[PDB]
């Protein structure tokens, strides 16, 4: 029931990331010389959360006051001193609330196998790529994957010949 | 937890106070004597027999219908307290139980349901969470509403009576003869040979089941 | 819980008294015992204090022992003359003081009796 | 106690009333139809000859089906009661 | 149990989103609040009598005339409910 | 009943696994001569989690105050010195709640098994594949599967020549 | 009734774990020359358990706090010194409430036997395999099977010529 | 009524484990060259359990606190020495409540007698198998059992000509 409409998004989604990344791929590689395909782990777990941050206020100079009381007594008679000082503070303290609802449906780690044919030039024999092309093609899926480190995605893009 | 004694003395003798409000709307009794009420207008005679012989026989046929939810009420939730095994708050919230599944039981889910509307109240997950301010006017309009029916299925061999004699009468060409008094004795016969009190006390009986 | 701030103030005032009261007594037992110093309380200073402002285990359990969780600056009398046994007790202001302390207990009695006795007639009907 | 039931309550009674007084008026309209017939043949004005043998044979019908409407009438109301408990809804 | 912190866990996940009045309740809590101040106090004389140190006997004078004044205002607010419902209750409608 | 809708799930998202792996192990190695199959241990129990945390304010600096009351005193008569210091503080603390609702049908360890076959030249002789193009189909096929440590997930990639 | 349903959902899940592990072992091995039969030690016990858990706040960096009353005194007359330190703290500690439905009809110990045919060449002598192809289909059984060691899983692959 | 029932479930699970173990033992051994019979001793009795665990606070490591009272006095006059601690401390503890109603139905302890054939020549000499096919034979039928330990299942397969 839900199961299926959540694959069926995970399809969608892995559908529309592997069509921009061939987008990009076929003007330069040429059409049918590339080949991607996308899985995508994701998040279906309603999640909420509040949260809670007070400024700190122990510096005297960021300090916000309601009401203090400030008692000293020094009576001299070092000798027989008696120095008393009895200190109340009522405080006001910033405080930021924030209530958050994740979206049902995020992606968590993306991770895309592309791979590249070779080059048959007039005479037809399949001459691989380069390096820099093989840089520049990285380069393109990472852009189009929507690479990211936090989330934890791989790539990888190869170069073979493709079969008959 | 346990409440002072002065405070369950207090309480006791409060709710003491409530025993006509408990037996009205909470035992058997509503639904009697409203249908002596009307029996003895189907009878053709409003005086029939007197008012007190007639409530007095609602509490005594009360009590014989209310017997199995007393020994239940005297056996969960009365013994404990008697030998100290219970509360009395805890007792008052179990004794309860049993006399509010009688009440639900004869109580028609409509008024129940208008009741909760009218009180605005959250989802009631079963009958077991219905709250008690919701389940008592409830049970008293279930209650008229079945009275009123026994009632007017009572009135049905009397009004048979009244139209036959009324037709003979008309038929004959007697027409200046009032048929109330010559039909009342007869409506008393029906009531006689059938043995109309033993067998409305049995239907009403049964009816509660 | 308006009954208990209404009487709040003369109750403790009441057992401010009594507690000054033991001290004062214990002033008059010790007023022999060398190099004992008089101490007393301030009873305007500790009442207000006591106005404006332990830790027992949680018995989660219904089997285990309550067990327990267990404030007045004791100023020292100023001494009116030296004594060679170090005995700050003088008799004549401490004999002032308890008579003092056990007059004002007993008009505090009277005080809050008397509050008593008002919210209990304005009950009886 | 839907309004159908109440209806099929109320014929199932009108007929036991009907069958109740069919026999008492069958007989009192025949006894007045035979007077007036016979007042008309012989040619005589007055309303009240079909009285008289009206009251005696509606007395004669009582005393011949007595024991028989009040058995059937006795035994619809001990029906009726019998099964009172069990139509409230 | 295991129905106590299912009941928890959904307590503190409602606690996260917000992040009917009863007589009768009332009553209960009233009742309630009469018998904990005389269970008090009866607690404290109780201790008192057994030579426990830190009560003093003012303070135990005090808590009980507290709680039979609390007792008599409850005893009272009894007795006007009682004759308001028995006033309402004979009437002929 | 409501397990057989879990083992239908479970295949589906097995045959799905499996398709993007043929995808991708397809126009390199040749239609039929790859071979891949999925097995998935799923995650059908209902779970239900609240969380709280609290910002530490053992700190001086980053602790948030109310009230404060501090009373010092010190009768100097080191001969009869007498230091009393009597603190009290209130704090105000950070606080988040969390409260997650897992999804039910989550994958917790894909194992998947690949097989190859030989490459038959125009002679017609089963030359067996190199280790490059081994490391190659079995990164593609990490990449496909969504392969994870965390998950614990085992891949296994053998080359054999296909049976007639 | 229920035990008859149970019965057949075990019957289903060891059929499609057989299906699996003949689907890699037919290209190589060949069809016929593999049979497999899985039975499985299945879970239809009701299990709900709700965890609680505390962060330990025993450290004063991680600790937090409430409101802190800190009693200092030092009457210095070691001659006759007296100390006297009364610390009252109140914490706040991390929560976290997970409650776990398990689900009816995990799996808990799956033992697993498969048995392969000999290899008759062209001139029909049933020549067995060898070492690595054993160790070959092995893996590949297990990868199958999804074997585990928390489970309990035991596997076994003979080779032997089918009968006639 | 209920008994018959519980037979019927006997007969049919030790039918099934028959027909398992038959299915692998067939192909190697032969159709008919090998009978085998299963008994079950089940669990049909109603189980109901609930555990409570609480995690160790002795260490004052992994002990959580809600509130601390420690009174410390020193009044050094050894000498005189007068020291006085008094400690309060309130704890919280991790708890994990399982609910757990077992199934009935569930198999205590399996038993299996297997019974294999000679092998007759072309020439017709019943001629008795060798030991390391015997132990084929009992690994796979251990295999088929779902052989454990805990449970106390026992094995006994024999070889001996069949009659005629």
């Amino acid at each position: 029931d839900l199961n299926d409409a959540q694959l069926k998004f995970a399809n969608d989604v892995e559908s529309r990331i592997q069509r921009r990344i061939e987008a990009i791929l076929s003007p330069i590689v040429g059409n049918g010389n590339v080949h991607a395909q996308v899985t995508a782990q994701l998040d279906f777990a309603n999640k909420e959360q509040t949260e809670e941050h007070y400024s700190p206020n122990g510096d005297a100079s960021k300090a916000t006051l309601r009401s203090r009381q400030l008692n000293i007594s020094e009576q001299v008679g070092a000798g027989p001193r008696s120095t008393q000082r009895n200190e109340t503070s009522n405080y006001e303290v910033d405080r930021t609330i924030r209530h958050t609802k994740m979206n049902v449906g995020d992606i968590e780690r993306l991770s895309v196998a592309v791979v590249v044919n070779y080059k048959t030039l007039a005479d037809g024999k399949p001459l691989p790529l380069t390096a820099d092309q093989m840089k520049q093609i990285e380069d393109l899926t990472r852009e189009a994957m929507g690479f990211s480190d936090k989330r934890g995605d791989t790539l990888n893009v190869v170069n073979s010949p493709f079969s008959a | 937890q346990s409440w002072s004694l002065s405070v369950q003395t207090l309480v006791f003798i409060t709710s003491l106070t409530f025993l006509p409000a408990i037996l009205l709307m909470m035992t058997s009794f509503t639904r009697i004597i409203i249908v002596f009420g009307l029996l003895r207008n189907a009878l053709g005679t409003p005086s029939a027999p007197p008012n007190q012989v007639l409530l007095g026989l609602a509490l005594f046929l009360t009590f014989f219908i209310m017997s199995p939810v007393i020994d239940k009420i005297y056996v969960d939730a009365y013994q404990p307290f008697s030998e100290q095994k219970i509360s009395m708050q805890e007792a008052l919230d179990k004794g309860a139980q049993p006399l509010r599944a009688f009440m639900l039981r004869q109580t028609r889910e409509a008024d129940l349901a208008l009741f909760a509307r009218l009180a605005n109240s959250g989802p009631l997950q079963g009958p077991e969470a219905v709250p008690m301010r919701i389940l008592l006017p409830a049970y008293v309009t279930s209650e008229l509403k079945t009275a009123f029916q026994i009632g007017f299925t009572i009135f049905i061999p009397f009004l048979i009576i009244d139209l036959v004699i009324a037709s003979v009468l008309m038929a004959l060409g007697m027409m200046m003869v009032p048929p109330a008094t010559i039909a009342l004795p007869f409506k008393l016969m029906l009531f006689v040979l059938v043995d109309g009190w033993q067998l409305l006390m049995g239907s009403l009986a049964q009816s509660f089941y | 819980d308006r009954l208990d701030a209404a009487l709040r103030f003369q109750q403790e005032a009441l057992n401010l008294r009594a507690q000054r009261q033991e001290i004062l007594a214990a002033n008059i037992a010790n007023a022999d015992t060398p190099g004992y110093q008089a101490r007393d309380i301030d009873f305007a200073s500790e009442l207000k204090k006591v106005m404006v402002r332990g830790v027992a285990l949680t018995l989660t359990s219904s089997h285990h022992i309550p067990a327990q969780a267990v404030a007045v600056d004791l100023l020292y009398r100023v001494p009116d003359q030296p004594s060679l046994d170090g005995n700050t007790v003088d008799m004549d202001r401490e004999r002032t003081q308890f008579a003092d302390n056990s007059l004002k207990y007993q008009m505090g009695l009277t005080v809050l009796g008397s509050q008593l006795k008002g919210m209990m007639n304005v009950l009886q009907g | 106690m839907t309004p159908e039931s109440v209806m099929m309550m109320g014929t199932e009674a009108m007929k036991v009333a009907l069958a109740l007084a069919a026999p008492l008026l069958l007989v009192a309209l025949i006894t007045g139809l035979i007077i007036s017939i016979l007042q008309a043949a012989t040619q005589i004005n007055e309303m009240t000859l079909s009285f008289i043998p009206k009251i005696v044979a509606v007395f004669i019908a009582i005393i011949v089906a007595g024991p028989w409407m009040l058995n059937l009438l006795l035994d619809y109301v001990r029906t009726l009661f019998s099964n009172l408990p069990y139509i409230i809804g | 149990a295991i129905q106590g912190i299912e009941g928890v866990i959904s307590q503190l996940q409602a606690t996260a989103m917000a992040a009917t009045v009863s007589f009768a309740g009332q009553l209960h809590a009233a009742l309630d609040r009469i018998s904990d101040r005389q269970a008090a106090a009866r607690v404290q004389a109780e201790k008192f009598t057994l030579g426990e140190p830190g009560i003093a006997l003012n303070d135990v004078m005090a808590d009980m005339q507290k709680a039979s004044v609390s007792m008599q205002m409850g005893i009272q607010v009894r007795n006007k409910l009682v004759a308001a419902y028995q006033e309402v209750m004979s009437m002929q409608v």
